């Protein structure tokens, strides 16, 4: 059912899009190790993933989420960094892409920070780095990320390091 | 996947420490998320 939209460059769409993924690069703490070193990207290719069962999957859960929250979604735009991107635009979200050991517990997690999830597109830590080169700082290869919607609802606030 | 904590649909993780870090989010329910966006990018090497 997915079908994918190229979106041009000179589309408005496509244009905001980039400046969320550029605009929330930071420096992390490994020094690149999980993800490379990097202050920018160079984006070749935006699609829309249209799949009319998995917005519909979603629509629905958005209305119980918001009907038990003031009729608040709480619906963001978030990254989503993974080596499952071709099966979750396929299929969509669900157990095979948790996160069974992450720090607030097995389930799916998103980043604002685009260089944050870049440091997942190869697995938890960078895994071994690209399939071609076995780097995690590799400049050559291309590498993809989802930006979701996401319905957050009534989120636990959990303070971290 | 777990469950989210009682009364709650999400968690969100607040950093603490990293005072540039953004927050990142969890959601134990996959119809809760959907992939709007494939960007196709490679990043660049710093001059
Ligand atoms: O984009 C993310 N992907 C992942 C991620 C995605 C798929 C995984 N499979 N197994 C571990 C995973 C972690 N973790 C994050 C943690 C914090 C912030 C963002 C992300
Ligand atoms: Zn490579």
């Amino acid at each position: 059912g997915t079908i994918l939209i190229d979106l041009s460059p000179d589309d408005k769409e496509f244009q905001s899009v980039e400046e969320e993924m550029q605009s929330t690069v930071r420096e992390h703490r490994d020094g690149g190790h999980a993800g490379g070193i990097f202050n920018r990207y160079n984006i070749l290719k935006i699609q829309k993933v249209c799949n009319k069962k998995l917005w519909e999957r979603y629509t629905h859960r958005r209305k119980e989420v918001s009907e038990e929250n003031h009729n608040h979604a709480n619906e963001r735009m978030l990254f989503h960094g993974s080596p499952f991107v071709n099966a979750i635009i396929h299929k969509g979200f669900d157990e095979r892409h948790a996160y069974i050991g992450g720090m607030f517990g097995a389930g799916i997690y998103f980043a604002e920070n685009s260089s944050k999830s870049n440091q997942y597109v190869y697995g938890i830590g960078g895994g071994t780095g690209c399939p071609v080169h076995k780097d995690r700082s590799c400049y050559i290869c291309h590498r993809q990320l989802l930006f979701c919607r996401v319905t957050l609802g009534k989120s636990f606030l959990q303070f971290s390091a | 996947m777990a469950h989210s904590p009682p009364g709650h649909h999400s968690v969100t993780g607040r950093p603490s420490v990293n005072g540039l870090a953004l927050a990142e989010y969890v959601i134990y329910r996959g119809e809760q998320a959907y992939p709007e966006y494939l960007i196709t990018y490679q990043i660049m090497r710093p001059e």
